[PDB]
């Protein structure tokens, strides 16, 4: 989930970093090929009436939705005087999606463009 | 709990060769 | 040439070589019989007789064997939890050498009449072509066949000479190989009454031999013979398919239903059983018999014995497996181990719910917890965002009242939500899922596998049964009839 | 199983030797 | 002993049961 | 069974789609489609009917033993549905979630307040009413739609409750939750 929501930039024009909320991916509603879930769903192996120990929690019990957080480098480049229009240049870091909780997330680096207008 | 591989080994070294021969010698027999 | 399908018709007009593969496949099906006995016997383990049961183990030519007597192996053990007494010759293994022996002596006889087929017992004295007086082969085979189940009737399912038949509990706890006494009586139609068998064995066996010697005695009349083909051997073989098929819709409707001849400890429960609150209520009537005079909770229910809570268990449900879930019941779900007790979950205030035991008909089923009166009042909930049946907000709390569980009351976390999903299958029973690497689906039971393997078979020898009579009837159309 | 199919073997084995004594060919050419 | 409170006790858990589908028409 | 003959030429003896129930000291026109259930959620509920359809919308009166003596005594209307708050049920799940999409943080459901009123109808007892779209995370029937018409008359407070989703409520069931509404009259 490329986020950048909630991000706060401290830093001079050159350069300024921070860090911004990453949710889960899918929200507590979704419901994985088996129906179960979090918020809603069935949280249990209904497939096989004989598996439901510990064994299957990582899959079953977590269900985990906390959100991460991930850190994101600006720049300042090519200002505009009259009308206040900056475009510079950015490099994020976040976590990627843990699907369920099931395994851990990956570090996705996400480098491109940015733009906006100064009132 | 039954060694089942051995058993297939066993069942398959029987009936593989001993048909064959008895195809062989049925064809043989029939055709003098 | 011939059809593939036509191959066997080449002993039609050969009786010697029809002796001849009429002993083939009797020797076939006697080496099977000896084959499966000592497979059986090497898989089986009779460690537990009570919680892993021969049902429990896929075990299918073994409760036939101990329905008729045999109960102990050379292996110094015995079925019924007794140490094995001597087990003479007539052991499970010794009856399985007895029908290979059996087995390759009639493979020697079908090879000699196989080679020795133009024999004069075959031939018509009266024109010198091959005949088979086929109605005094009847009153033959009638006498023999009366004076077998006369025989199996009088001497030994009434033990003055052989051991008995398997009797049981009604409800399955104490059974033994016993002698039984006939019941001449309209109860002797009980299909539960023991007593009906030998009864029933000795009046066929005395009318079969009557009708064999009647047989033996009088011919048939030449409107009869020539209406049903009694000089031809396609039509007593479409008669003969004909009972076959209608004996296997009779034994497959008994194994379904059960009976006498099915015991419970040998084929398992029933699924009539499960849905019609047998065992569970036989358990509830002896619990309330014990705590409304003197024994209280938590010993009263230890009085309960451990093979009716197994028997009161939806995975010894015979209509609950699979098609292709192949293998033991075991295989299934684990060996059971030990039965972790009554699962009685209370509410926050206090008042006893009970879990909504799970129907035949439903691979899955929601987990809910109604009252006494009959109104729901928890449940594990699907989408668990409103209402006021959830678990945690009900606050239910399971005390459980047996074996490994007797005191332990747990209120709190979600143990409570999967003892309650525990408690939809019927009594909670602990599982070993490692010795077999267990599967989680429930499996079929034994007589399920045959119930389902003779109905199959049933329809199949109807269309059989039709295509010989087709063929036995229209004789001059299937050959031809020289345009006219 | 583990002794059964020894003894299948065994007999077997037997059985063909019996019928090499009795069911053989008859001996031509001296 | 209770047969009143034991036909209710199986009420709940299966509503199939022989000893409800008997005699039902008194209830 | 009497014998009576066939309904022809007689006309239809039902067409407005409400049946009058009476009951302990309450009154009120329940939907002739819908049909009762012994479902009781909260066990005050004394009177319980559901549509055949769709259970979702449903209806149920609780006759709850109360102190205060009348309605106005329970304070404002927000400070009465402020105490009500717990026949919407609680959500079952606890587990952290920022990715509901228009919830607040750790919540997987809403009520948004439509409606607050103090009607009259023949006595001078007034009746609190409200509507409340009740929003969950996985937008079941678009939201639900709660109708309370509440109020006291000896001792025992006495609150409609109609649910409708919102699925239903768009193509016109509002008709009927609405004449429910304005046909409970406490008497
Ligand atoms: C009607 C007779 C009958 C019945 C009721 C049973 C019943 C049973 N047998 Mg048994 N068996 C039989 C005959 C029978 N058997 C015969 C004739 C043999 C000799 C070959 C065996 C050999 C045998 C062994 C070795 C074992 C069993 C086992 C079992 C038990 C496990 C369930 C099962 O069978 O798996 C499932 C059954 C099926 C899936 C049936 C197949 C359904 C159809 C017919 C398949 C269609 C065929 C298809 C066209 C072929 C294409 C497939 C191909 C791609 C491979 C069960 C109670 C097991 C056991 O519990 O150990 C004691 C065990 O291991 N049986
Ligand atoms: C068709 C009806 C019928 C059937 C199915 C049975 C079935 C049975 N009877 Mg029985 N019985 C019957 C009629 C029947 N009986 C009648 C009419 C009588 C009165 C005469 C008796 C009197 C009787 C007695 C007194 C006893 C039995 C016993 C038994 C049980 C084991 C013996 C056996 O038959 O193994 C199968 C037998 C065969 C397959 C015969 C095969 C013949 C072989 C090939 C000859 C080879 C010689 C030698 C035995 C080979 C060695 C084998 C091995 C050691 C190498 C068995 C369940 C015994 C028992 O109580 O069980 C413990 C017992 O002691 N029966
Ligand atoms: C000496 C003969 C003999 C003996 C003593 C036994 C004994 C035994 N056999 Mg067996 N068997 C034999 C010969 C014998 N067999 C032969 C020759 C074959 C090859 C066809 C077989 C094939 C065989 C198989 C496949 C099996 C056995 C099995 C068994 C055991 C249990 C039998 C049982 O309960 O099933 C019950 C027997 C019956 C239900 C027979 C009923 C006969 C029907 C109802 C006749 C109805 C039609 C009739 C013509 C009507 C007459 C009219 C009337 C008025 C008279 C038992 C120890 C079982 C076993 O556990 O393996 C060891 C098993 O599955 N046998
Ligand atoms: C399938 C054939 C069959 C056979 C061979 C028998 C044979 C027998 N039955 Mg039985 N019966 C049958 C079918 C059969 N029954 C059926 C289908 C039912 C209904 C479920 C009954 C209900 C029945 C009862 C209630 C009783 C018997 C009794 C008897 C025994 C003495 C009756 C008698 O003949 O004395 C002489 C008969 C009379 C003096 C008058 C006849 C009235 C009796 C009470 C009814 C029984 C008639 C019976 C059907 C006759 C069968 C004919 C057979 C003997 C050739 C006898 C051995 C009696 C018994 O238990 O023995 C102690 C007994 O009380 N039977
Ligand atoms: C007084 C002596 C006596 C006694 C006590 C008995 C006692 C008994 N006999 Mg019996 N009988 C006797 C004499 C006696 N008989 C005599 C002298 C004869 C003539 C030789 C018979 C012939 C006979 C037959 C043919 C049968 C019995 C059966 C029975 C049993 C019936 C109960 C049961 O098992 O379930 C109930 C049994 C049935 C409901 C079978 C009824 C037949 C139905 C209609 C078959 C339907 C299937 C068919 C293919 C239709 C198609 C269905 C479609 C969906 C495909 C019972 C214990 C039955 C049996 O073997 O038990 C398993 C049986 O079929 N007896
Ligand atoms: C005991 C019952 C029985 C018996 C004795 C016979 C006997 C015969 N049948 Mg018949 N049949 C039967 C039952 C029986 N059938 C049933 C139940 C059906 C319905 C499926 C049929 C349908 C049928 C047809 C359509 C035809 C025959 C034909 C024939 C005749 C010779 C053809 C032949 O078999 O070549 C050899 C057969 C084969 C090589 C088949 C290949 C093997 C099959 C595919 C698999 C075998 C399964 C397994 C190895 C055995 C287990 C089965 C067992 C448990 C039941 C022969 C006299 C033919 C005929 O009318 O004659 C001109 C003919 O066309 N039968
Ligand atoms: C699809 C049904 C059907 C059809 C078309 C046939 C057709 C045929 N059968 Mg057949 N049969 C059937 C079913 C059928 N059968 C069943 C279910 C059985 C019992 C297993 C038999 C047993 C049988 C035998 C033993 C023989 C035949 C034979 C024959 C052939 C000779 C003509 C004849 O007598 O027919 C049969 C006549 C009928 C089927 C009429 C049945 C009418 C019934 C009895 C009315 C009873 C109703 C009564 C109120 C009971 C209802 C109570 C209910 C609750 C159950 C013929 C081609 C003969 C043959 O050798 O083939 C050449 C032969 O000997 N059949
Ligand atoms: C060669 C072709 C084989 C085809 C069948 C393969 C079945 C799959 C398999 O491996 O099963 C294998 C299974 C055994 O399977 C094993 O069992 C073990 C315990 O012994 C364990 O439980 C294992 O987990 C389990 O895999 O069963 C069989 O051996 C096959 C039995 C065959 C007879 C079954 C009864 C059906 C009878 C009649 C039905 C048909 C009627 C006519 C048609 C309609
Ligand atoms: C373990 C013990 C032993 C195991 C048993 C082994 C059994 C061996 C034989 C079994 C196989 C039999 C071979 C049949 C050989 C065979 O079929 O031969 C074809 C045969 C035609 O026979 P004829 O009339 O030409 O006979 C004259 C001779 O030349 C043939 O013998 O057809 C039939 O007999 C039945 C008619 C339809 C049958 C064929 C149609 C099948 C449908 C297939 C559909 C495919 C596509 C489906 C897509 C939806
Ligand atoms: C010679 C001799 C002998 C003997 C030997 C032997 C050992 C034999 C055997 C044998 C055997 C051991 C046999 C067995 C068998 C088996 C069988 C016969 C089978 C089968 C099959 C079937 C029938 C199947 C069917 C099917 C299929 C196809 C698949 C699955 C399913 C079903 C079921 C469908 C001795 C030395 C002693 C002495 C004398 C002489
Ligand atoms: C020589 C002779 C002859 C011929 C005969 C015959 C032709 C026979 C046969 C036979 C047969 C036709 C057989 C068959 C069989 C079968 C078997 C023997 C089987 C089996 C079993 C098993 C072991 C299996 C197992 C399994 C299963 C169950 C499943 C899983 C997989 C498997 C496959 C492993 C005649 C009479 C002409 C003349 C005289 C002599």
């Amino acid at each position: 989930l490329f986020t950048i929501k909630e991000f706060d930039g401290k830093g001079t024009l050159d350069s300024f970093s921070g860090d911004f909320l990453v949710p889960s991916y899918r929200g507590s509603t979704f419901l994985d090929p088996k129906g179960r879930g979090g918020a809603t769903g069935y949280d249990n192996a209904i497939a096989l009436p004989a598996k439901a120990d510990a064994d299957e929690i990582q899959r079953l019990n977590n269900k985990s939705y906390t959100p991460g957080k991930g850190s994101a480098v600006f720049s300042v480049a090519k200002v505009d005087t009259e009308t206040g229009e900056i475009a510079g240049v950015f490099e994020s870091i976040q976590p990627s999606d843990t699907e369920m909780g099931a395994h851990p997330a990956k570090d996705i680096k996400i480098t491109g463009l940015w733009y906006g207008q100064l009132t | 709990e039954v060694n089942i591989l051995g058993l297939t080994a066993t069942a398959l070294f029987i009936i593989i060769p001993t048909s064959f021969l008895l195809i062989l010698y049925v064809k043989t027999a029939a055709s003098e | 040439g011939l059809p593939w399908y036509r191959v066997h018709t080449v002993v039609i007009n050969d009786p010697g070589r029809l002796i001849s593969v009429h002993l083939m496949h009797t020797a076939l099906v006697a080496g099977w019989a000896g084959a499966m006995t000592l497979f059986e016997i090497a898989v089986f383990d009779p460690s537990d007789p009570v919680l892993n049961p021969m049902w429990r183990q896929g075990m299918f030519v073994l409760p036939f064997l101990t329905r008729l007597g045999v109960t102990q192996s050379w292996g110094g053990w015995t079925i019924s939890g007794e140490t094995s007494s001597n087990p003479g010759i007539w052991s499970y293994e010794g009856a399985a050498a007895s029908h290979i022996v059996l087995s390759g002596l009639l493979f020697l006889a079908s090879v000699w009449h196989w080679v020795y087929w133009d024999l004069e017992l075959f031939r018509d004295p009266r024109t010198g072509k091959t005949a088979l007086d086929l109605p005094k082969i009847f009153g033959i085979h009638l006498f023999l066949a009366g004076l077998l189940c006369f025989g199996f009737g009088a001497f030994h399912v009434t033990g003055v000479f052989g051991p008995g038949i398997w009797v049981s509990d009604p409800y399955g706890l104490t059974g033994s190989v016993q002698p039984v006494a006939p019941s001449w009586g309209a109860e002797g139609f009980d299909p539960y009454n023991p007593g009906g068998v030998p009864a029933h064995h000795i009046a066929a066996g005395i009318l079969g031999v009557l009708a064999g010697l009647f047989h033996l005695c009088v011919r048939p009349s030449i409107r009869l013979y020539f209406g049903l083909s009694m000089g031809s051997i396609e039509s007593v073989l479409s008669s003969s398919i004909a009972a076959v098929f209608w004996a296997a819709f009779v034994v497959a409707g008994t194994m379904w239903y059960g009976s006498a001849a099915t015991p419970i400890e040998l084929f398992g429960p029933t699924r009539y059983q499960w849905d019609q609150g047998f065992f569970q209520q036989e358990i509830q009537k002896r619990v309330a018999q014990s705590t409304s005079e003197g024994l209280s909770v938590s010993e009263a229910w230890a009085k309960i014995p451990e093979k009716l809570a197994f028997y009161d268990y939806i995975g010894n449900n015979p209509a609950k497996g699979g098609l292709f879930r192949t293998g033991a019941m075991n295989s299934g779900d684990g060996i059971a181990v030990g039965w972790l007790g009554h699962a009685s979950f209370k509410d926050q205030e206090g008042r006893e719910l009970f879990v909504r035991r799970m129907p035949t008909f439903f691979e899955t089923f929601p987990v809910v917890l109604i009252d006494k009166d009959g109104v729901v009042r928890a449940d594990v909930p699907f989408r668990k965002a409103e209402s006021k049946y959830s678990i945690e907000q009900v606050g239910v709390s399971v005390t459980f009242y047996g074996g490994e569980l007797n005191g332990l009351t747990f209120t709190d976390p979600s143990t409570v939500k999967k003892y309650a999903r525990k408690a939809q299958l019927g009594e909670i029973f602990e599982f070993d899922r490692s010795t077999l690497q267990s599967d989680g689906v429930f499996r079929s039971s034994p007589r399920g596998w045959f119930t389902f393997g003779h109905l199959s078979f049933a329809l199949l020898f109807f269309f059989g049964h039709i295509w010989h009579g087709s063929r036995t009837i229209f004789r001059d159309v299937f050959a031809g009839i020289d345009e006219d | 199983m583990e002794a059964l199919v020894y003894t299948f073997l065994l007999i077997g084995t037997l059985g063909i030797i019996f019928f090499s004594i009795f069911f053989r060919e008859p001996p031509r050419i001296a | 002993q209770r047969v009143r409170t034991v036909l209710d006790m199986d009420d709940p858990a299966k509503e199939e049961t022989v000893k409800e589908l008997r005699k039902d028409i008194n209830n | 069974a009497y014998g009576e003959g066939a309904n022809v030429f007689g006309r239809v003896t039902n067409k407005s789609g409400f049946v009058p129930y009476a009951g302990d000291s309450f009154a009120l026109l329940l939907p002739s489609k819908w049909n009762p259930s012994d479902e009781k959620e909260v066990d005050s509920i004394v009177l319980r009917y559901a549509d055949n359809f769709d259970a979702v919308n449903n209806v149920y009166v609780i006759a709850q033993d109360t102190d205060k003596s009348s309605i106005q005594d329970y304070g404002s209307p927000e400070e009465f549905i402020s105490q009500f708050g717990y026949l919407l049920g609680r959500q079952a799940w606890a587990g952290q979630t920022v990715s509901e999409g228009g919830f607040d943080a750790n919540k997987v459901s809403s009520a948004a307040l439509l409606g607050v009123a103090t009607e009259k109808d023949k006595k001078g007892k007034t009746y609190y009413k409200f509507e409340i779209l009740s929003r969950t995370a996985d937008g079941n029937e678009g939201g639900r739609h709660q109708l309370v018409k509440a109020t006291v008359s000896n001792g025992k407070l006495y609150l409609l409750k109609v649910q409708a989703g919102d699925k239903r409520w768009f193509k016109g069931t509002d008709k009927e939750c609405l004449g429910v509404l304005d046909s409970f009259t406490v008497v």
